RNA sequence: AAAAAAAAAA
């Protein structure tokens, strides 16, 4: 995506297109949160096994 | 070491002398600077 | 090599609550029953007591500069 | 390989090719490692660097 | 060896007894060793041997000194471990007691030295419990803005106005007199400006009459600290005997130009030499700031991104701020499950009320063992927690590991290392600008 | 070795455009740019060189037409502070100072940009995420440098050449050298789900993050009972012009 | 020795406007309200107060930068409403509504107090 | 388009906790009160130090932050104290700032604890927490150190320190936080699935759920909308905890009022 | 003026012109310390 | 004779035991210390004689 | 003020 707004509008539209997604996600990310933990390292007993 | 000092001295006699007795020594004091001598790996002499 | 004033993370004081600490320890507590007789019912104030040195007993070892 | 005479660790027993001597880990690092594999992760990884 | 506590069965009485031997790294080609008495009593049918000439006391002695205090070693990664022993000695710390007497040039003294709570059964005898780099903090695992990124972490402002990593660092600055009969001769007294020729501009108030100043001033920016006047050559021209309007030079000590500070000890004696000898010791304040190296004990080294206070960052259903937020993406591609394990056994440890142990090749310490004995103190059994956004209070969707760990604050702070530069010195050979 | 020249370390800034640096107070008090004096700005400049090195932004010396430099630190004389047409004042480094930001080591072309200087209080380097993988960065105590142009000419090469925007394309491998990582990455993923139904709350508070956005609220993919809006549909608003993949 | 002044997160400077109104272009009767010197607390009072309202159909705030002390609200409303009387309305309804929180909190601390 | 109407439920009121529920208001209401009581509350505390005897095995910044954390009663008092840039006074006037003295001296063999106690108090009324820890005669603790403990001292050395303590609050620094950790909580059986569970039994239930045993998450309502909430508000000892709350209302009042006369004032252009 | 200094193991209040040899008059003792000033420096408790 | 045997918690009490023991009398230090006796004893009258 | 050596960070 990043590419061919590049190569279809220019730079400085690619250029602010790059900051319009990080401060949205990251606004976003305050809503949903991602974390990983010691209950993710461990699986099925049964995959275990 | 044996010939300093700091030989088999207590904590409380340490610490009247301003000394840790935490401290495990093992340096020279060299004007002032503490120096350690690191060892250096060498072949072992006399072995074919 | 003091105890804090304040929980860092919680901001409840603890400052008078190690002295009491040792001095349950020492008799026939255990370190639990002596955090939950000081009323640190949260961990977070647990750990600042769990973990603490008093360093400041070794530095009063040594004699001071001024009589 | 073999640092010492058909051994690679003092522990285990001369001209042994099994997985144990090779340096085969059987365990995660989340169970934990033997001192053996153990020591070669370590030769695995200073090799890296 | 319960009773040489009480008197006198010395380790050297163990090794005369005829049950403990130096065996070295030749005499290894051709001993048995094994790993436990566990090996030894194995039935003959599926024995992988049934003659042991030597057997390990304990495997985690394989160690060194600053590799040992990992807790769980064997549950990350080597490079890492290289990594958390090359950053192991560059740890902040209390480095000894009697730092108060000695004069070293640069030095740290953390505010509050923490031992740690998950610890191994190592440092009893590196006397780390009474001499520790570190402290036990309580972190999260969770996205906060996206200032963690790139092994970043966000600091506490409320926990570090408390005294969270705050220190003191010790720098010291020396002289001397020179009373040769042949040279110039220097003495220790307060320069004037009437006297004394090429004086820097300087605040010359704040020094005594002996030209030393007292401790407990406080010292900012290029103040002169030492006051050293040396006296002038004798060129007495006779062609203009109205030249000579000095007839010393200032040859004084100053302070360094980016740092500020009370002067903490002043020292005066006499060298080898016999001449005037004076040692200053001079303590600024640390306060962390964004920028500052922190590090685990696991290899995750990283910078302050920036920081928050307890009003603008996550809270827990029991209000509990974490006092530092690291990134989750920084843990698997360092591959350090152990940090999570220290993670669990630090809230275990803390909710239990007993000193956790991290001793590596140890079956007695389990990851299931400790969730069900973390069950059982009325949280969840992977150590996970429910906590609020700051800004808003609304519940975060996704559900973060939280609890505490050992930080050990790093000497590569940004106050040592910012530098700008618009137009300054030139060299006497090639005019190009200095180093360092 | 150059004279303007600055080196510090960095850390992250999400909020920031990558043609943009955060740089400290200190630094950009210490650091100066030479701007001519022009009868379009007198003023500022007039009232810059008031200010002085005391105060901030202000102005460090005035070279004059014959080579002559008037200092600000040592108490100038009102006479001395005279500003003609086309006279030279080393001002502050104020906002929107175009920079030349380099990491060491420099292994290709794409491992220094130029910048924007934006002025923040602390006392490291506050720069975008998507700047991290052309620099090769890990913000694990990275020392990085600055170099500010002292010629405006020089400043205009680095608008036209040395900005980061018209190096998005490496000719190395015809690839894009920066790019949406680490949590970032992981939300964009974690958004773009089918099941994530996102409310008029939610979505409102992401409006005002798009400064390009032109002031026109979708309409909803959900209408009754609740007005939901969905991941795609916000990430459609920050897809500008005409994109087809 | 780049701290900022920890006071600066609540005190306008000198000749430092609290509120700066910007009359938006985009779109019909919408507007930007600049304040400085706080935090996510009063947007946010500020917005879902705001929200309750029918007659608006734009009301949120942002932070622009953590490390600067300053928040923006756009409010669009309809053709028949100021969004400046928009915004004193949900502040004049804030303080009714905190009034009647402190009035309440009053009453049951004297009724927990007297109960025993 | 009009203001709610909530309503109160007080389960828990002690000397330093209160606990209590809010009914029918929105979740930005509890969010920011919590922010309030934390941040925005303010109180007294020790803020100008001098010292004339240092002779102790600290520094002259460690101690000042030592004392500078510790609590004040400050309940009838920081209703009417300015601050120090409110003031027309320099000099410290009494309603801008409160004196207090320590001068200990060790003179004995053994350790010297210097406490709280030893820190005298030109007010009357301005004293540290351990005033309601002096009038415990009914000791079956076994330890009557009860104090903070600011030093420690041994034979020869002496500390002697004049302070004053001003008022702030807790967004300037940390030393002037009323509060020590405010416990919030809304939704205790994930009726609104806010937080998303990939086990739901394997999470303890709240203290203020509504499930039975056998149940671990209550039934998903879309419709339903945050009004209930849970507050426990425990004290550090500077401040009652209702007198938290009364100040950070007032607090409230004080910047909503403001902002209501800057908008009066800049409404005429 | 003639000021004075700390011994290093008598803690003895030593006092001299600022030309003397470093010494202790009652034990000899070429270890002496410098008094705390009696300016008083202000110190915030932040 | 087998009451002398060690169980398992036991051996792992009585190895660490053992491990104090050791650091309790040689300590951290002792190749240093050791290797400097030598060498001012015995070194020196060798060298001299 | 130069030069040499050592310790480190990326
Ligand atoms: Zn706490
Ligand atoms: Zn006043
Ligand atoms: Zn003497």
């Amino acid at each position: 995506l990043l590419h061919i707004c590049f190569l279809e509008l220019g730079h400085d539209i690619a250029g602010r297109f790059y900051g319009n997604i990080q401060t949205v996600i990251n606004n976003w990310l305050l809503f949903e949160g991602h974390s990983i933990g010691i209950g993710d390292t461990i699986a099925d007993p049964q995959t275990y096994n | 070491s044996t010939y300093c000092l700091l030989s088999q001295l207590t904590d409380r006699d340490l610490t009247e002398l301003n000394e840790c007795p935490l401290d495990p020594g093992g340096y020279f004091i060299i004007n002032g600077s503490e120096k350690v001598l690191i060892a250096q790996e060498k072949m072992a002499t006399n072995t074919v | 090599m003091i105890i804090p004033i304040r929980c860092f993370t919680c901001g409840k004081v603890i400052g008078n609550k190690w002295e009491s600490y040792l001095g349950l320890l020492q008799a026939e507590y255990t370190e639990g029953d002596a955090l939950d007789a000081l009323g640190l019912k949260r961990y977070c104030c647990r750990r600042m007591l769990l973990g603490h040195v008093d360093l400041i007993e070794k530095l009063l070892n040594y004699a001071p500069l001024e009589k | 390989p073999y640092g010492f005479r058909k051994r690679t660790l003092p522990h285990f027993i001369k001209d042994d090719y099994g997985p144990e001597s090779r340096g085969f880990v059987e365990n995660s690092y989340l169970a934990g490692l033997t001192p053996s594999e153990f020591y070669f992760h370590a030769m695995g990884g200073r090799e890296g660097l | 060896l319960k009773e040489r506590d009480y008197n006198n069965y010395s380790w050297q009485v163990l090794v005369a007894s005829g049950v403990v031997e130096y065996i070295d790294t030749l005499e290894e080609e051709t001993v048995m060793i094994a790993m436990s008495p566990y090996d030894l009593k194995q039935d003959k049918d599926y024995a992988y041997c049934t003659t042991y000439t030597h057997c390990e006391i304990h495997p985690a002695m394989i160690l060194g000194v600053c590799a040992s205090i990992i807790p769980f070693p064997d549950h990350n990664q080597s490079p890492r471990n290289t990594y958390q022993s090359a950053m192991g000695k560059q740890a902040m710390g209390v480095y000894i007691t009697n730092f108060h007497v000695r004069m070293d040039t640069l030095a740290h003294v953390l505010y509050y030295p923490m031992k740690p709570l998950v610890t191994t059964r190592s440092m009893e005898y590196l006397r780390f419990r009474e001499l520790p780099a570190g402290i036990n903090s309580i972190v999260a695992i969770l996205c906060y803005t996206g200032y963690n990124q790139e092994d970043s972490v966000i600091l506490n402002a409320s926990a570090v106005e408390r005294g969270f990593f705050r220190s003191v660092f010790y720098r010291s600055y020396k002289d001397s007199e020179n009373k040769r009969v042949g040279d110039q001769e220097e003495n220790f007294e307060k320069p004037h400006r009437g006297t004394c020729q090429g004086m820097r501009n300087a605040h010359y108030d704040k020094l005594d009459d002996d030209g030393i100043i007292a401790p407990g001033i406080r010292v900012s920016g290029d103040d002169v600290v030492i006051g050293k006047t040396i006296t002038l050559p004798e060129n007495d021209d006779e062609l203009d005997s109205n030249t000579k309007r000095f007839s010393k030079r200032d040859a004084s000590t100053f302070l360094r130009n980016s740092e500020t500070g009370i002067v903490d000890q002043v020292m005066l004696t006499l060298n080898s030499e016999g001449y005037k000898f004076c040692k200053i010791r001079v303590r600024s304040v640390r306060i962390p700031q964004i920028g500052d190296k922190f590090a685990s004990r696991h290899g995750q080294k990283g910078t302050c991104g920036i920081q928050y206070r307890q009003e603008d960052m996550a809270f827990t259903c029991e209000g509990l701020a974490p006092d530092i937020i690291i990134n989750p993406h920084a843990i698997p591609s360092r591959m350090t499950i152990g940090h999570l394990i220290e993670c669990l056994q630090g809230k275990l440890g803390s909710n239990k009320g007993e000193i956790g142990d991290a001793t590596p090749f140890n079956d007695a310490v389990n990851v299931q063992k400790i969730s069900t004995f973390l069950q059982e103190y009325g949280y969840h059994l992977r150590g996970n927690e429910v906590m609020y956004n700051g800004h808003t209070g609304r519940k975060i969707n996704a559900q973060v590991f939280l609890g505490p760990t050992y930080y050990q604050r790093l000497k590569h702070m940004v106050d040592d290392k910012i530098h700008s530069r618009a137009r300054g010195p030139v060299q006497i050979l090639v005019r190009q600008p200095m180093e360092g | 070795r150059v004279d303007f020249s600055a080196r510090t370390v960095i850390t992250p800034d999400p909020n920031l455009r990558i043609d943009q640096v955060g740089v400290p107070r200190s630094i950009a008090q210490n650091l100066t740019f030479p701007e001519l004096v022009t009868p379009f700005n007198i003023d500022r400049m007039q009232e810059l060189v008031r200010r002085g090195n005391s105060q901030y932004p202000g102005a460090k010396y005035i070279v004059r037409d014959n080579g002559e430099r008037i200092d600000l630190r040592f108490h100038p004389k009102s006479s001395d502070l005279h500003l003609q047409c086309g006279y030279k004042v080393e001002r502050h480094l104020r906002d929107d100072d175009l920079v030349i930001f380099n990491r060491q080591p420099t292994l290709h072309k794409m491992s220094m940009m130029g910048h924007r200087v934006k002025v923040l209080p602390w006392s490291t380097f506050r720069m975008n995420l998507s700047c991290t993988s052309p620099y090769n960065a890990d913000f694990d105590g990275d020392e990085m440098n600055l170099h500010v142009p002292q010629s405006m000419e020089t400043r205009a090469e680095v608008e036209n050449i040395h900005i980061t925007p018209r190096q998005i394309i490496t000719p190395q491998a015809n690839k894009p050298v920066m790019g949406i990582v680490q949590d970032t990455l992981t939300a964009v993923r974690k958004m773009t789900k089918r099941d994530v139904f996102i409310t008029r709350e939610q979505v409102m508070n992401l409006l005002m993050f798009l400064p390009t956005w032109d002031a026109k609220m979708p309409q909803p993919c959900i209408l009754k009972p609740r007005p939901l809006w969905t991941g795609k549909q916000i990430f459609s608003l920050i897809i500008p012009g005409n994109v087809n993949m | 020795m780049n701290a900022p002044p920890t006071f600066e997160s609540f005190l306008l400077y000198e000749g430092e406007k609290k509120i700066i109104k910007e009359l938006d272009t985009k779109v019909t009767n919408a507007a930007i309200f600049t304040i400085n010197k706080e935090d996510h607390t009063l947007g946010n009072m500020i917005r879902n107060q705001l929200l309750k309202d029918p007659n608006v159909l734009f009301a949120g705030y942002k932070v622009p930068h953590p490390l600067e002390h300053k928040f923006v609200i756009r409010i669009q409303t309809t053709a028949d409403y100021s969004p400046q009387e928009a915004f004193m309305n949900a502040i004049t309804d804030l303080l009714a509504e905190l009034s009647l929180f402190e009035e309440r909190f009053k009453d049951a601390i004297k009724e927990k107090k007297e109960g025993g | 388009p009009y203001a709610n109407q909530p309503s109160v439920q007080i389960t828990e009121l002690t000397d330093d906790n209160v606990k209590f529920v809010l009914e029918d208001t929105e979740l930005s209401v509890a969010n920011s009160l919590r922010r309030v009581f934390i941040a925005e509350t303010p109180t007294l505390a020790i803020d100008w130090v001098q010292l004339e005897a240092n002779s102790t095995v600290l520094s002259d910044e460690f101690l000042a932050h030592r004392i500078g954390l510790i609590p004040l009663i400050s309940d009838d008092v920081v209703e009417r104290l300015q601050y120090t840039r409110d003031c027309i006074c320099l000099d410290f006037c009494p309603e801008c700032s409160v004196e207090f003295t320590l001068d200990v001296k060790c003179s004995e063999e053994q350790t010297r604890h210097v406490t709280t106690a030893d820190l005298k108090s030109s007010n009357a009324k301005v004293l540290p927490v351990t005033s309601r820890n002096q009038g415990e005669e009914d000791n079956e603790y076994g330890e009557s150190n009860d104090e903070i403990l600011i030093i420690k001292l041994r034979k020869g050395q002496e500390l002697k320190l004049r302070a004053y303590a001003k008022k702030g609050f807790g967004k300037e620094h940390a030393k002037w936080n009323p509060t020590a950790g405010v416990c919030f909580e809304y939704d205790p059986d994930n009726s609104m699935r806010h937080t998303l569970y990939p086990k739901p039994d394997e999470w303890p239930k709240s203290e203020h759920t509504e499930l039975e045993d056998d149940q671990y998450e209550a039934p998903y309502n879309w419709e339903a909308k945050p009004n209930k909430f849970f507050f426990n508000v425990e004290s550090a000892g500077a401040l009652k905890p209702e007198n938290i709350v009364v100040m950070g209302v007032q607090v409230l009042k004080n910047k909503l009022s403001n902002l209501q006369t800057q908008l009066s004032h800049e409404s005429q252009n | 003026t003639a000021m004075t200094y700390i011994c290093g193991e008598c803690h003895h209040e030593n006092e001299m012109r600022p030309r003397d040899p470093i010494r202790c008059r009652e034990c000899g003792y070429r270890i002496m310390y410098k008094k705390r000033t009696k300016r008083l420096v202000v110190f915030d408790a932040r | 004779e087998n009451a002398e045997e060690i169980s398992h918690e036991l051996w792992q009490e009585a190895c660490w035991i053992v491990i104090n023991a050791y650091f309790d009398e040689k300590g951290l230090v002792r190749q240093q210390l050791d290797s400097f006796d030598e060498f001012i004893q015995m070194s020196v009258q060798r060298i001299v004689e």
